[PDB]
């Protein structure tokens, strides 16, 4: 997942 | 109210959630006709519009160009025309009705690029871009000029702001905040540019600091509880409110919010559920 906003690559 | 339009957890979401702390919890509202996430939220002439962003789907990943109002007495969306590029984790800052679009990604491509848009005309034109590109930037308007604070290069995350001249046309650099912050949110309070939590390259930030025009500095305020990016942020009745956002485990839904004078970040309360990357604003 993001480091930054969590969403899926 | 606080709105709260898109997000994201697990997938892009269509919510929309106003809340009052008047009122004490929640209530829902029309759905985003289609889902949002790493989108802007403000207001303009009481219409509140859906900025950029992207639909990450199980079936999709699709950058957005849209630009989408919500009058919330017919509690009905209705699609305005449409951006130059799509702004992924963009940042969006009014100013005299006109609508800024700062920033944001493309599939690989960081934007410099800025377009604004005002309820008239509807129609998009560029402007003089950025000195630097930036996503997961911050965005505020302080004495009718535009402040763009933070975000990503697609190298280095910044802690440098720059500053928009309208009757210029060009952007100037200002001093540095304290902290490099990408995905942080950044709002005007009193008369300071706020920049709260956001994420530096190694972890997430709960700390917030605050620029002073007239003396050109960022003093460090009170940090809230939990470290966040990618949060929503805005200012009701002159007290800041952080909703959600993502703490490198946890979509949160909590809400923390900050009392200027007292120095204080409580948590009024959270959101019906965890989520990152909302689009905030308020009418």
């Amino acid at each position: 997942a993001d480091e930054e906003t969590g969403e899926a690559a | 109210l606080i709105y709260t339009a898109g997000g994201y957890f697990r997938q892009s979401l269509s919510y929309l959630e106003a809340y009052n702390p008047s009122d004490g919890t929640w209530l829902r509202l029309a759905d985003l006709q289609v889902p949002r996430s790493g989108l802007a939220g403000c207001v303009v002439g009481g219409l509140l519009y859906a900025v950029g962003g992207r639909n990450n789907s199980p079936d999709g990943n699709t950058d957005s160009s849209a630009l989408d109002c919500y009058n919330p007495m017919t509690n009905q969306w209705s699609p305005c025309a449409p951006m130059s590029v799509p702004r992924n984790r963009i940042g969006v800052g009014v100013i005299d009705g006109h609508i800024y679009a700062v920033g944001g990604s493309h599939g690989c491509i960081h934007h410099n690029s800025v377009e604004r848009y005002e309820p008239e005309r509807d129609e998009w034109h560029l402007v003089a871009p950025m000195l630097t590109r930036r996503i997961g930037v911050g965005v505020a308007v302080l004495n009718r000029l535009l402040y763009a604070v933070g975000g990503f290069d697609g190298t280095n995350r910044l802690n440098s702001a720059e500053c928009y001249y309208p009757e210029r046309n060009e952007w100037r650099m200002i001093t540095a905040m304290n902290t490099i912050r990408s995905g942080a949110g950044v709002c005007v309070l009193h008369n300071c540019i706020y920049a709260a939590g956001g994420y530096d390259g190694q972890d997430q930030l709960n700390s917030v600091e605050r620029y002073d025009v007239a003396t050109a500095t960022w003093t460090f305020v009170a940090p809230m509880k939990h470290r966040r990016s990618a949060l929503g942020i805005t200012v009701h009745q002159g007290r800041i409110y952080v909703l959600g956002g993502y703490d490198g485990h946890t979509f949160l839904d909590s809400v923390e919010c900050y009392d200027p004078d007292t120095d204080t970040w409580s948590e009024v309360t959270r959101m019906t559920s965890g989520r990152s990357g909302v689009g905030v604003a308020v009418t």
